[PDB]
């Protein structure tokens, strides 16, 4: 049984950069032995695709900026000029023995120019306002880097414990993120108040951006 | 035109059973290894099992040996995984994959993968979602969306205008509410000027509950 | 369109020639692997001495190192550096 | 100083190669003569297919004619025109 | 059993000429068979020497003006530029089978410019004149061609039945012949007469040459 | 330096016997065929016999089978021909010859020949010769010689001045006299001016009669 240790665990690099990812086999295999590792790319919610087989051969249809090498215990995947569509997790796999095993992955993020979010706020629908619940949504669209803070204000008052965020995976063409924050109240407590605001902090914004509506 | 199409995923109870299928085409499974490989949510890839269809030789990961059985029916060109005594840690996307032939011998890497089938091992019950609109110049562009709320298990799909509108669309990863149901939002950015005359429909689909809802999203 | 006696004699006579040798021959104690390719081109003593009480045997030898796929069947595969014997001078002896 | 897997595979694979063939093999019903040279260089199917249920067999063949010394021992000697089979294309078959 | 028929039986050729001699095997052997004939040269009172072996290969030390070829039943020896030392008999030999057999030979004479003989006559010695016999000798030295008549005169009277000739083999350097005629008498009949003459006819001589001595 | 030296020829009676030897040197007779080949006076060459010394394999011409035996003694490197029941038609020069080795097998041609030994099968008896001088300007050159008369059998040799004078020498083929004995003359041409001061000696040798005579030849 070979375990494969993959490194780095994650990295951030810019378009055109050379990226190098390594895989080390746990077992003592000498340098005369090679060609027992394959590498895969997995984009979010997709099946892995094979990139390199038998240590260093490029699989048909894979762009030529991908290559691999290695021997003994030590293998390498190189991306010679990183593209935005190379956002992915990359996995090595040994087939020196059965079971074949996978490294645990390297998450590659594309570092790009700073872009501030566009902010939009959404009242709850009347259809939901029946039911018993009110959901208020804030959206931060197409921003980089990923760090951003979102503050919900209700009649100037600041909220906590009633909001959940989701963030998209890095976009495969422009390298941006979007984020949603969902404020969840009882219909009761919703109907008590007038102004609902979303305040957004981000490196791209020289000062906080706030979006709001009044109920009605 | 090599294809592998997995089916038979879904919700199943602890201690329960489930059979997965993989329908192969563009090749004979007779000439290759068939494998199942799974991925628990947010985690790495873990090989589970392998079949050499001709002779029916099987191998398994220790985590699944004696509970899972892999097989292949060469006449239907279909591989199966029979899963027994399921626990929560078996929850994952299950992928079928092949190892083709080179130099008259099966390769030990995975050259084609199907798109996977989600298996959720849980005691909770199916709930279809309610879908609420998210209605709106912020520099000539409006955003709109659909809040897809209270569903179980995963997954849900969302298209806009029957799959015709895909530019500017972001469908957010589902979050699990402290209630035990999922919610997600899907948004799109469209021209502000378009709002009077053009319509926007989100098509939500949650197959586990057989729910299939269209919802129009407009101001006011 | 007929090869002349002295050409033939000359081309046939004991020398190092390129010969395809099964790997299993060179490594007959291999229980563990199948090999790809299964045979390799090596310079080896071939030809005739034309004298029943003589045989064509090598004088001077050198090892050559090759990359061979070693498949442990139903278990896995890898690429292995394998040493094979080569003949640089052949000559007729008893 | 190491031959690379794809060279090897390529050079080893089923093809017409120059091979030294004993004449006695080609003419096994020869009671009457000894031959000089005793073996002749012919283009023949050599190599591997790398697939146990295949073998390297010729498709297209052509006769080549050579001058061989035929000695009827203790009786005499002469030079004889002898026809030998040659392979022009080899290919892997069952 | 192969018999070999050699042709021609004899020939006369000039220095520098190309000479061709053939050998035919008696048995039906087809054209695909070759290399079973050897050729030899024999000079007078000498062992044969090998010239060509295996139908067409030149034996070491043999000048290169010699060559051979053939197949089937038909073989050829060629001398590309005939030299005076090529005066000889030439033999083929088959070794397709045992017994090996020889052709019956081709006698090669060198044709050269006409040269008249030098004539000398020799009285019998006194030592012999004891014994009971007298031998008188005439010599024709270094002449070409070989034809020559020698007439013994004893006191003008012409002799018959008491003379024997010998002729040398063609000389290997200048291509000439010499000839001796020996007149054999009883001492009795010798002692009866006074003048002894030798008269010589030859193409090189515009008229007969006569040599004589008187007894005493 | 390959050599073959035949001996044991000479006169022998009809019905008699004779053994010929051939001493080889510069090679081992072990590695070759040894042959005897004969030539009757003025005739062609006739193969008589062959030996493969190692195993002692013999072959013969029909004209000599059952009367002649060929053998070889590898330790003395010598081949023999034992000749029985001789007739006049066996009269000939007998030559030993070898067929060397090429491509690890004896050749069937004769690559070296010794100089031969004369065998004369006759009822007549040996007679040594009497040697008479032949004594002499015919254009500045004199001829002289020796008449070598009444001998049997062949051959005779003649040199001039112990083999020192060979230019201008002609030794004539022997003629057989109606008496049954042979005669021949040997002549030489020398400068006429030389006759006063230089001497000329013919050295005659007839080994069958053990005769060995020198004779001075001079004018008067
Ligand atoms: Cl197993
Ligand atoms: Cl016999």
């Amino acid at each position: 049984d070979i375990q494969m240790t993959q490194s780095p665990s994650s990295l951030s690099a810019s378009v055109g950069d050379r990226v190098t990812i390594t895989c080390r086999a746990s077992q003592d295999i000498p340098r005369s032995i090679s060609g027992y590792v394959a590498w895969y790319q997995q984009k979010p919610g997709k099946a892995p695709k094979l990139l390199i087989y038998w240590g260093s051969y490029l699989y048909s249809g894979v762009p030529s900026r991908f290559s691999g090498s290695g021997s003994g215990t030590d293998f390498t995947l190189t991306i010679s000029s990183l593209q935005p569509e190379d956002f992915a997790t990359y996995y090595c796999q040994q087939h020196y023995t059965t079971p074949p095993t996978f490294g645990q992955g390297t998450k590659v993020e594309i570092k790009r120019t700073v872009a501030a979010p566009s902010v939009f706020i959404f009242p709850p629908s009347d259809e939901q306002l029946k039911s018993g619940t009110a959901s208020v949504v804030c959206l931060l669209n197409n921003f980089y880097p990923r760090e951003a803070k979102v503050q919900w204000k209700v009649d100037n008052a600041l909220q906590s414990g009633n909001s959940q965020e989701s963030v998209t995976e890095q976009d495969s063409k422009d390298s941006t993120y979007s984020l949603s924050s969902t404020l969840t109240l009882s219909k009761a407590d919703y109907e008590k108040h007038k102004v609902y605001a979303c305040e957004v902090t981000h490196q791209g914004l020289s000062s906080p951006v706030t979006k709001s509506f009044n109920r009605g | 035109e090599v294809q592998l199409v997995e089916s038979g995923g879904g919700l199943v109870q602890p201690g329960g059973s489930l059979r997965l299928s993989c329908a192969a085409s563009g090749f004979n499974i007779k000439d290759t290894y068939i494998h199942w490989v799974r991925q628990a949510p947010g985690k790495g890839l873990e090989w589970v099992a392998r079949i050499y269809p001709t002779n029916g030789y099987t191998r398994y990961a220790d985590s699944v040996k004696g509970r899972f059985t892999i097989s292949a029916d060469t006449s239907k060109n279909t591989a199966y995984l029979q899963m027994n005594s399921l626990r929560a840690e078996d929850t994952a996307v299950y992928y079928c994959a092949r190892g083709g032939a080179v130099a008259g011998t099966g390769v030990y890497y995975f050259d084609y993968w199907g798109q996977g089938t989600l298996v959720t091992v849980s005691s909770a019950s199916t709930k279809g979602p309610s879908v609420f609109p998210l209605a709106p110049t912020s520099g000539g562009t409006a955003a709109l969306g659909c809040l897809v709320k209270d569903y179980f298990p995963e997954p849900v799909t969302v298209s806009w205008n029957s799959g015709a509108l895909t530019s500017g669309v972001h469908t957010f990863p589902a979050v699990l509410q402290s209630s035990g149901l999922y919610s997600l939002s899907s948004v799109v950015t469209v021209p502000s000027s378009s709002l009077g005359t053009q319509t926007y429909i989100c098509n939500v689909n949650h197959k586990p509950s057989n729910t299939k809802v269209d919802k129009k999203v407009e101001p006011k | 369109e007929v090869v002349k006696f002295m050409d033939v004699y000359q081309r046939s006579y004991c020398h190092p020639i390129e010969t395809l040798v099964d790997i299993f021959q060179e490594y007959p104690d291999e229980i563990e692997y199948i090999f790809k390719p299964s045979c390799v081109p090596l310079m080896r003593c071939g030809g005739c001495c034309n004298d029943e009480g003589l045989e064509c045997v090598p004088t001077e030898e050198s090892n050559i190192t090759m990359q061979i796929m070693r498949i442990k069947p139903h278990q896995g595969q890898h690429i292995g550096e394998m040493s094979f014997l080569q003949h640089n001078k052949c000559e007729c002896r008893p």
